[PDB]
RNA sequence: UUAAAGUUGCUGCAGUUAAAAAGCUCGUAGUUGGAUCUUGGGAGCGGCCGUCCCCUGCUCGGCGCCGGCCCGAAGCGUUUACUUUGAAAAAAUUAGAGUGUUCAAAGCAGGCCGCCUGGAUACCGCAGCUAGGAAUAAUGGAAUAGGACCGCGGUUCUAUUUUGUUG
């Protein structure tokens, strides 16, 4: 159907249902001419601390810029067709290990793990562009990243920072908090 | 500080931490690539191409609106100059100070500055020979100064 | 020019604790610098520090306490074994009861008692007490 | 010099000959024989300092002219005949036999054996030689040239010879999992099982032997010696059974024996 | 190209003077080649198998035995014929001043003519052989190219 | 002659005035060189945490079963320094085990009424060999793409259990 995987395996019920839901969502809207080559790769269902849920949707890299300017609408047709499930878009990226002397093309530095994590964090929320990043390193030796966002479009992002922290702790495992600075601009 | 001067200057650019295309820019990558091609057929050095594009077309840098830097597109199309910009300007300055020193034999300050220009030409030539940009047989002489523009 | 960022970092934090300041900035970052402050933070000689993640090289805001006496750097990084470490500990620590030698072995960067326990050696960075 | 060396000083002797330091200037250099100069035990030092049969160097040559000492079943009148490792010394008068096996330390030790054990002797082959009209030959470590063995004999495996006829009875294949003797170097006199062998082309190969108590050590391939199939030997072991126990455990057992003796 | 000298050059193992039948073409005038394997995990190049040259000091196509030590180094000059000179670099330790010493010494190595793409600055692996001359005690086995030279 | 001598200073000296910065600048050899490439957990254990198992891949064969599972091997995986272990590295001398030469410097003896034994152990600077880790420092990919993988099209010599005894 609309779901296309890089590997030959059958998807589950949930991501097939999300693909069908977006199939009628592009069918009944005026965006059918803008999603002819725009597809979905995979989707999951995870949990966040509290009484809320979350969903993640994977997008390939060379079609990501098509989904960047359509994301501002597509998310809230997804909450107007759901009850309260907040919807985020992320770009998929493969990870390669460091080539040790114990174990071929040179691995390009776009596949660097910290670069992949940084790209995941910046592309996790689009309209609140990051303006600052600090790392709290507490006395137990663990790191606690805090990320500063844009002053503009603050009201439509502030209700989803807990979901952002939950999905970043689920996919990667870093305690990430969000703050809104007001000093600069 | 400087490399042949006692000054210790702090005056250069400072690019912002934000690394995204601003919303006020309504240009694509192919349009600014075509502008680079047209301004290179106008025959100008890539740095001043960046100056004119930043001044007139509102673009911050090409490398933040296109995935690659300006000399790399200029080499990919096949119209970049064979000699680098700073080497060409250093050789031009050497030609200028030598042409000044032919008619003025008593200018010792100009002779000292000619020594400094020749030393910087040699030190840049070593690096460009190292990075396999220039052939190993290219040597800088006064007689080849007027021959190579 | 700047040929050792770690020596300048430890000299700056030494001057800051000697004057009596509470917060200091270190202009460059390195992974080895973060490991060094992680060793001193696990040993409780410096407070909880920060990383100013700017796209050039991270600036480090270290909280200073009065528990630090001197931070030093041995340049260059001298090769040290298990049999030759006792001489360094004798002529470089102020006493046998306190002070630590930070040396880089293949299993990480930490104090010399832990490297004694794992029976490994390497190159020395510096000291603190 | 202008020729072969002929004298030998006291401190130029190997430590396993293991004499004193002030009784003379010269030590007995052995005559030429089947063994090397370094790892051998002369008859004169054995009869003078181990069994204490004779006190003076003329008494041992009187014994050798009296024709009472046989090495490998033949009467040897040489006073400095080198009796090396894995040799049987038979005395016809008193009626006891001695076999030279290294003990838990790096020295030769006496080992009284039965006469029924005293009719055979093990050898290690050095290289395989094919003769004139295709005669398979032997080069043992005791300079014994044997003609036509079993065709399964290789470079490293050990053989058993009969002393009266000089022919092979049975052989032990060199495989991983056989009983071991080490001869030479630091690890000298330890009983273990051969576990791993690695090949180094262009250099010496090193093996790995695990002892009965779990201790492991490595020796060169040229200093290996197989004595038994599996863990069962073919000769009689000396006291201690080749363990090389530590000096702390040796101190413990010595003080326990001294406290029990009183 | 070959036998430009008053003494004939030939391999002392292959008999090249057998009797022929038709005295012409169709399956003839193809000289057989003698070669051998050095061992130690090394590879014989195909230029020494399909080659035509005659050299008695070649490790592959010659009466040269390889044993002993294996070294490495970088070449400096190719001036004298069929033998090269390489430069070896190592770190020496001084006990008093607890630091190190970068010094060098060079040696003359015989080069087999099966390598014709050799240039200045490539890392070569040499092997110990018989004394072939007064200053020559090593021979070239494998050649690894320098950094770069993509075209 | 050594210590004294931090008056030869590698650890560990001094150069404004006591001995001592070339008049100044360029510059090859020499020495020294910015940041960045994998981060974090799981099944357990005692009341958040120490020790420990896990995050290297394709031709032959034994702790075991009914051509399918796994494990083990003749052969291979970017090279250096450094780190740890193992081999070999003569004795005497140095440290040092045992031992009433009357004690001791010395010696390797000796003690139980034929027997029991010792005659160890460690170090041996650098260089050469071998096996675990890849932190630290330098070298490399693919950029005028002949880049890495995958199935398809041809230029040459040959494996015989495979075209009835023989051309």
């Amino acid at each position: 159907a609309k779901i296309v995987k890089p590997n030959g395996e059958k998807p589950d019920e949930f991501e097939s249902g999300i693909s069908q839901a977006l199939l009628e969502l592009e069918m009944n809207s005026d965006l059918k001419a803008q999603l002819r080559e725009l597809n979905i790769t995979a989707a999951k269902e995870i949990e966040v601390g509290g009484g809320r849920k979350a969903i993640i949707i994977f997008v390939p890299v060379p079609q990501l810029k098509s989904f960047q300017k359509i994301q501002v609408r597509l998310v809230r047709e997804l909450e107007k067709k759901f009850s309260g499930k907040h919807v985020v878009f992320i770009a998929q990226r493969r990870i390669l290990p460091k080539p040790t002397r114990k174990s071929k093309q040179k691995r390009p530095r776009s596949r660097t793990l910290t670069a992949v994590h940084d790209a995941i964090l910046e592309d996790l929320v689009f309209p609140s562009e990051i303006v600052g990043k600090r790392i709290r390193v507490k006395l137990d030796g663990s790191r606690l990243i805090k990320v500063h966002l844009d002053k503009a479009q603050q009201n439509n992002v502030e209700h989803k920072v807990e979901t952002f922290s939950g999905v970043y702790k689920k996919l990667t495992g870093k305690d990430v908090n969000f703050e809104f600075p007001e000093f600069q601009l | 500080g400087r490399m042949h001067a006692p000054g210790k200057g702090l005056s250069q650019s400072a690019l912002p931490y934000r690394r995204s295309v601003p919303t006020w820019l309504k240009l694509t990558s192919d349009d600014v690539k075509e502008q680079i091609y047209k301004l290179a057929k106008k025959g100008l050095t890539p740095s001043q191409i960046g100056v004119i594009l930043r001044d007139s077309h509102g673009v911050a840098q090409v490398r933040f609106v296109t995935g690659n830097k300006i000399l790399r597109i200029l080499k990919s199309k096949g119209l970049a100059p064979d000699l680098p910009e700073d080497l060409y300007h250093l050789i031009k300055k050497a030609v200028a100070v030598r042409k000044h020193l032919e008619r003025n034999r008593k200018d010792k300050d100009a002779k000292f500055r000619l020594i400094l220009i020749e030393s910087r030409i040699h030190r840049l030539a070593r690096y460009y020979k190292t990075k396999r940009v220039l052939p190993p047989n290219w040597k800088y002489e006064s007689s080849t100064a007027s021959a190579l523009v | 020019v700047r040929m050792n960022v770690l020596a300048d970092a430890l000299k700056s934090i030494n001057n800051a604790e000697k004057r009596g300041k509470r917060q200091v900035l270190i202009r460059p970052c390195s992974k080895v610098i973060v490991r060094f402050l992680t060793v001193m933070m696990k040993h409780g000689y410096i407070g909880e520090f920060e990383i100013i993640d700017d796209h050039r090289a991270g600036k480090i805001v270290v909280n200073l306490t009065g528990r630090l006496n001197k931070c030093g750097v041995i340049s260059p990084r001298f090769d040290v074994q298990l049999k030759d470490l006792e001489k360094w500990q004798n002529n470089l620590l102020p006493s046998r009861q306190f002070g630590f030698i930070v040396l880089t072995t293949s299993a990480g960067i930490m104090d010399h008692e832990e490297a004694r326990r794992k029976h490994t050696g390497g190159k020395i960075l510096g000291f603190f007490f | 010099a202008r020729g072969p060396k002929k004298h030998l000083k006291r401190v130029a002797a190997p430590k396993h000959w293991m004499l004193d330091k002030l009784t003379g200037v010269f030590a007995p250099r052995p005559s030429t024989g089947p063994h090397k100069l370094r790892e051998c035990l002369p008859l004169i030092i054995f009869l003078r300092n181990r069994l204490k049969y004779a006190l003076t160097g003329d008494e041992v040559k009187k014994i050798c002219m009296q024709r009472f000492i046989k090495i490998d079943g033949k009467v040897r009148t040489d006073i400095t005949y080198p009796a090396g490792f894995m040799d049987v010394i038979s005395i016809d008068k008193t009626g006891e036999n001695f076999r030279l096996i290294y003990d838990t330390k790096g020295r030769f030790a006496v080992h009284r054996i039965t006469p029924e054990e005293a009719k055979y002797k093990l050898c290690k082959v050095r290289k395989i030689f094919v003769g004139t009209k295709g005669i398979p030959h032997l080069v043992t470590h005791d300079a014994r040239t044997i003609r036509y063995p079993d065709p399964l004999i290789k470079v490293n495996d050990t053989i058993q010879i009969d002393l009266e006829t000089g022919k092979i009875t049975d052989f032990i294949k060199f495989d991983t999992g056989n009983l071991c003797m080490v001869t030479g170097g630091a690890n000298l006199g330890r009983i273990g099982v051969i576990t791993n062998r690695e090949r180094h082309p262009g250099s010496f190969d090193v093996v790995h032997v695990k002892d009965a108590n779990g201790n492991s050590f490595a020796t060169r391939l040229s200093n290996i010696f197989v004595i038994g199939k599996g863990n069962k030997p073919w000769i009689s072991l000396p006291r201690g059974k080749g363990i090389r126990l530590t000096i702390a455990e040796e101190r413990d057992k010595r003080l326990a024996a001294k406290q029990s003796s009183g | 190209d070959i036998q430009t000298e008053r003494a004939y050059q030939k391999q002392p193992t292959i008999f090249q003077n057998k009797k022929r039948v038709l005295l012409g073409e169709t399956g003839k005038e193809k000289l057989p080649r003698y070669y051998k394997n050095i061992g130690l995990g090394f590879k014989t190049p195909k230029e020494a198998i399909e080659g035509t040259y005659i050299d008695k000091k070649c490790p592959f196509t010659g009466n040269v035995s390889i044993r002993g030590r294996i070294l490495s180094g970088v070449v400096t000059k190719m001036k004298m014929q069929r033998t090269i000179v390489i430069r070896r670099d190592y770190l020496h330790y001084i006990r008093k001043y607890n630091r190190f010493e970068k010094r060098h010494k060079n040696m003359s190595v015989h080069l087999s003519p099966c390598f014709r793409d050799v240039q200045i600055g490539d890392i070569v692996t040499v092997g110990e052989c018989r004394p072939l001359s007064k200053t020559v005690r090593f021979n070239v086995l494998k050649v690894t190219k320098a950094a770069g030279t993509k075209k």
